């Protein structure tokens, strides 16, 4: 249903003729959606698949990282200095500092320069290991699905379940990317956090659509 | 022999040879040999780009006509619209009277943006699915030139005239795309409608221009 | 060698093995093996991108020099330009006296933006037509390294020195493109010239740095 000629395509019942010949339903999340022909070249196709999967995983991390602080502040009881994701970084420029979970005994960051440089070093090492191997492995996988050390629970030991989980991962990552773009556009237009916008919409949905701040494009 | 073949009209005139890529052999309409970024080297990517360009061209022609018509009708004709300006035309749905067609209170008289959007998405989704795969009005014989039900006047029954008309269509669509980019930039910069810009420029050209 | 072939220097150092595209074999200048997006997989698109990159590099080197020169001359010398800042230099044409070269009314002394625009479009149209086609300064020759009339000093005569000079040119051009992007971003965020930014930074490096409340409160204006 997710692989082969008889899979589920992007246009649904009207997919015949809209599926490129090079999208044969071999890789995860192949709905046949390529209208610009950007992935016609197999090498470019592989590079775009790697970029898409990295973006998907980063967005799945990001949606949770943007919703958890605001949810905890609003619905829970935590008292973060800046709950919304798009002003969280500005908390580093505060008298108290960047206190984790509002606790001054946790993290208590005071210098943005040290933060950015240690992050640069650590992420440089991590991304070098990701594309060329390192302490956690010699990059046996396609650089997208290493396994061995990044699959400690052994959930991908069966090829059928592996393919099913890859479909689930790519679909969840695409949904998270869509939601992250929604987060960006909501922050740009309304200037409010995703949790606040969601709570406002559940209150009077017919009056707080996106068709209120339609003026002033970006 | 002028818009097709090896001795075409090219995008640099006399300085074109040595800048026309080898994969642009002048087989398709509007082949001036302008591929400097190599974005259409792959024939499948080239076909996708051609489809995108033609759809954009037709949409831009429609948009140019539909952006010029209301403002021209208000300024010259006399018809009073809620917002004749093309980039202000969306906002009248949020007004008190609503979006009344041609200003007349008995035409359309739209009162809900949500209904408009949720009907347009359905109608255009069906139309776009029929374009890709066929439907009531055809079987999607050609992704760009289906013909038949979309050529009722029968003006494409001669291959020579068909090629000439395809060249005319693609050139007019490229001109309309350029004009729509101009409309967007004028709206961002000047903040006033294209008809107002044209009238002001015709009034005093030596001062009312882009360098103000 | 060091810049060409399999044993060249790559874009990730030790962690580059396995991230180098198979079509990047270290044949062309500046081949560090950085094509993660796979945009240059097609050889035709590859050489188009090489041409675009080299032209951008040369334009960016010229632009970096021409953006740093006037502001540096105004602050660190007695030059009196009307607007030494690079992103406010175009606005002098709308002033009372127009563009005055080095601030002297007697040099160029532009008054009409119309003559400037036509003359520039005509001259650059001929220049680019000659670049892509050939003309008074050469008919054949390479599209990126014509030489002959454009290499009067004869520096590019030894093939090894030619390759090394091409490496130097592409690296300097990439550095200048990075610097020009930095100029754009500083102009958008800080609103002050690159020389002013450099002076403010070397004054108080830890205080007047890029991590500022107002300088980061907006993304691209
Ligand atoms: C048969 C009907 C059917 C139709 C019409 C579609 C149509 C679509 N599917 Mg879909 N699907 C359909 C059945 C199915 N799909 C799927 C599974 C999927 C998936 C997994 C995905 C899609 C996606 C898409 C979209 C891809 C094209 C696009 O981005 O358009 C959008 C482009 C437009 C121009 C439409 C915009 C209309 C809008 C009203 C414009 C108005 C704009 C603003 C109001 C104002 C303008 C702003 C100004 C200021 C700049 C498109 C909406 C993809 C997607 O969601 O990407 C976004 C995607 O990933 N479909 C399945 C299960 C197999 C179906 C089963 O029947
Ligand atoms: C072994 C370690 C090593 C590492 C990790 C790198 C890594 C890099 N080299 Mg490099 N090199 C390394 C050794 C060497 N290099 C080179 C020669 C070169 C060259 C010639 C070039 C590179 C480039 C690069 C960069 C290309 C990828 C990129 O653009 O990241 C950046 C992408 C990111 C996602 C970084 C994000 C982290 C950053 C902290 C974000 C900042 C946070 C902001 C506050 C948030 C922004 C706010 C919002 C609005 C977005 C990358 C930083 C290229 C480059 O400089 O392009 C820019 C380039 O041209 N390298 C040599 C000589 C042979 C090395 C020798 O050992
Ligand atoms: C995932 C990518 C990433 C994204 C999308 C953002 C997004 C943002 N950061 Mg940011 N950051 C990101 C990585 C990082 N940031 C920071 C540290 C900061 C700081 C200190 C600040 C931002 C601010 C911002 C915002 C820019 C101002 C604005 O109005 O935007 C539209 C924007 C929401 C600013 C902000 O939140 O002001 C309201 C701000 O002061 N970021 C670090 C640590 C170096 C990052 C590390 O990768
Ligand atoms: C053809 C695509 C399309 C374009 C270009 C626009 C353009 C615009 N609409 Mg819009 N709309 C479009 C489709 C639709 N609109 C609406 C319903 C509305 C409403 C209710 C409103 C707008 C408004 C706007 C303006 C946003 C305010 C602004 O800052 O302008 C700057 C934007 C530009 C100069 C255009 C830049 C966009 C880019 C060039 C096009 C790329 C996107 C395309 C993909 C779709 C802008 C001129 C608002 C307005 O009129 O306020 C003055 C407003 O209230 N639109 C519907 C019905 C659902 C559409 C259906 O397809
Ligand atoms: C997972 C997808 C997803 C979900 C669940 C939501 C949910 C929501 N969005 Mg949203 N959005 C999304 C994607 C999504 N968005 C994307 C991709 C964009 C970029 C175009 C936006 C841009 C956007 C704006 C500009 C605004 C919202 C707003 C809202 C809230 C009110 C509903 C509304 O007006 O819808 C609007 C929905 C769209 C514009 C596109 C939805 C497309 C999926 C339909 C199927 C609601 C919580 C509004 C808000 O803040 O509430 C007060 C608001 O002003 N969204
Ligand atoms: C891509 C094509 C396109 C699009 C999207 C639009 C979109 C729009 N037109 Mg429009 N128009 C177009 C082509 C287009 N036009 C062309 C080609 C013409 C010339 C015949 C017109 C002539 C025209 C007039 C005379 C008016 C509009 C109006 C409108 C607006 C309300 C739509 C409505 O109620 O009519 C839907 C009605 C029917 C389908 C019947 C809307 C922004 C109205 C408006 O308020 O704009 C300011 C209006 O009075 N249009
Ligand atoms: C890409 C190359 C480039 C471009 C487009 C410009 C563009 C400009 N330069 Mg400039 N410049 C450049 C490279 C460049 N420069 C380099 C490499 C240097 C170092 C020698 C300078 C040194 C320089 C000075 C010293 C001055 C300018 C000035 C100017 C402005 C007036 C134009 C003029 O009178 O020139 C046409 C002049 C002749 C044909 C002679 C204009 C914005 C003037 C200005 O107003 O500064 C803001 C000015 O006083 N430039
Ligand atoms: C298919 C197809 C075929 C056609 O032929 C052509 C085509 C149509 C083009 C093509 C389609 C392609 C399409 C649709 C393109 C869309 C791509 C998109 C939208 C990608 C989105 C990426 C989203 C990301 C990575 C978000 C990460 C967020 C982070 C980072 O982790 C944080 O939140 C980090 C964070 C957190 C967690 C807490 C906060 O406080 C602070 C910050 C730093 C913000
Ligand atoms: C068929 C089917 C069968 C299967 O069995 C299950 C299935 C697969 C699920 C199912 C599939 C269903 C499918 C594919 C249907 C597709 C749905 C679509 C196309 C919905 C699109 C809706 C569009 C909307 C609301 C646009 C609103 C824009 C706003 C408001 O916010 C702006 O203000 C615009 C705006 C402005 C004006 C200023 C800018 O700055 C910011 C922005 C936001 C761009
Ligand atoms: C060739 C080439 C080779 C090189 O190697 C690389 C290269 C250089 C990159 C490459 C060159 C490519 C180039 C130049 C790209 C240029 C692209 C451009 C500018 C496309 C423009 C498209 C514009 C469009 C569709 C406008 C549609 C308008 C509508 C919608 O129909 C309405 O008005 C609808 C409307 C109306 C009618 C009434 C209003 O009230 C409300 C609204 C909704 C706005
Ligand atoms: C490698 C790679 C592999 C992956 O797989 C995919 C990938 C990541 C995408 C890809 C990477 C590619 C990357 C990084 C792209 C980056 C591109 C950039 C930043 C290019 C920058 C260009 C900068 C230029 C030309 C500046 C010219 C300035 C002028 C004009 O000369 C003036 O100053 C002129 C001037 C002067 C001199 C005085 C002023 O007063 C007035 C003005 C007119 C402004």
């Amino acid at each position: 249903e997710w692989y082969g000629p008889n899979r589920a395509k992007w246009l649904g019942p009207y997919s015949e003729g809209a599926v490129p010949s090079y999208l044969t339903g071999e890789f995860a999340g192949d709905y046949g959606w390529d209208t610009a022909g950007l992935s016609a070249d197999p090498q470019t196709f592989a590079s775009f698949r790697e970029a898409e999967l990295m973006h998907a995983r980063w967005a799945m991390m990001g949606v949770v990282g943007c919703l958890t602080p605001e949810a905890l502040s609003k619905y829970g009881g935590v008292e973060f200095g800046e709950a919304v994701w798009f002003k969280a970084g500005a908390q580093i420029f505060s008298e108290g500092g960047l206190d984790y979970l509002g606790n001054p005994t946790l993290v208590h960051a005071q210098s943005i320069l040290a933060i950015v440089w240690i992050q640069a070093v650590l992420m440089g090492l991590c991304e070098g290991y990701r594309v060329a191997g390192g302490p956690l492995g010699e990059d046996p996988g396609d650089a997208m699905y290493p396994g061995g050390s990044f699959d400690p629970m052994g959930m991908a030991d069966d090829p059928d379940t592996f393919a099913e989980l890859k479909i689930k991962e790519i679909k969840n990552g695409r949904l998270a990317m869509f939601a992250m773009t929604g987060f960006f556009v909501q922050a740009i237009q309304t200037g409010k956090g995703p949790v606040e916008c969601w709570a406002e919409h559940i209150a009077n949905p017919f009056t707080n659509n996106g068709f209120v701040y339609a003026t002033k494009f970006f | 022999v002028e818009f097709y073949g090896p001795d075409r009209a090219l995008w640099l005139g006399p300085y074109s040879e040595g800048a026309v890529p080898s994969y642009l052999t002048g087989e398709f309409p509007g082949d001036y040999g302008w591929d400097s970024a190599g974005l259409s080297a792959d024939p499948e990517t080239f076909a996708a780009n051609r489809e995108l360009e033609l759809i954009h061209a037709r949409w831009a022609m429609l948009g140019t006509v539909g952006c010029l018509t209301p403002e021209a009708l208000e300024k010259y004709g006399g018809v009073e619209f809620g917002e004749a300006v093309w980039f202000k035309a969306g906002s009248q749905i949020f007004a008190e009277g609503g979006l009344d067609y041609l200003g007349n209170p008995s035409l359309v008289h739209a009162q809900s943006i949500l209904a408009i959007c949720w009907t347009q998405v359905v109608l255009m989704g069906l139309a776009e699915g029929y374009r890709c795969s066929g439907g009531p009005l055809g079987e999607a014989t050609d992704p760009l030139y289906p013909g038949e039900a979309f050529d009722p006047m029968g003006m494409a029954d001669d291959p020579e005239t068909f090629a000439e008309l395809k060249t005319k269509e693609i050139k007019n669509g490229r001109l309309a795309m350029f004009a729509m980019f101009g409309f967007f930039v004028q709206s961002l910069q000047t903040g006033k409608g294209p008809v107002e810009c044209w009238a002001e420029h015709i009034a005093d050209p030596v001062a009312n221009n882009g360098f103000v | 060698v060091e810049w060409y072939g399999p044993g060249r220097e790559l874009w990730l150092g030790p962690y580059s093995s396995g991230a180098v595209p198979s079509y990047l074999t270290g044949e062309f200048p500046g081949d560090y093996g950085w094509d993660t997006a796979g945009l240059s997989a097609d050889p035709e698109s590859f050489r188009r991108y090489r041409e675009i990159e080299l032209i951008h590099a040369r334009w960016a080197m010229m632009g970096t020099v021409g953006c740093l020169t006037p502001e540096a001359l105004e602050r660190y010398t007695g030059a009196t330009f009307g607007e030494s800042v690079w992103f406010k230099a175009g606005a002098q044409i709308f002033s009372d006296d127009g563009l005055n070269y080095l601030g002297k009314p007697e040099l160029i002394h532009a008054q009409s933006i119309l003559a400037i625009v036509w003359t520039q479009v005509l001259i650059m149209g001929f220049a680019e037509g000659y670049r892509v086609n050939g003309g008074p300064a050469g008919e054949g020759l390479d599209r990126l390294y014509p030489g002959e009339a454009f290499d009067p000093l004869g520096l590019a005569d030894d093939p090894e020195t030619f390759a090394e000079l091409k490496i130097k040119e592409i690296k300097n051009g990439r550095l200048a493109m990075f610097a020009m992007f930095g100029f754009f971003v500083q102009a958008i965020q800080t609103g002050k010239g690159p020389v002013e930014c450099w002076a403010e930074h070397v004054a108080d490096p830890f205080g007047s740095n890029g991590f500022n409340v107002d300088q980061m409160s907006k993304f691209l204006f």
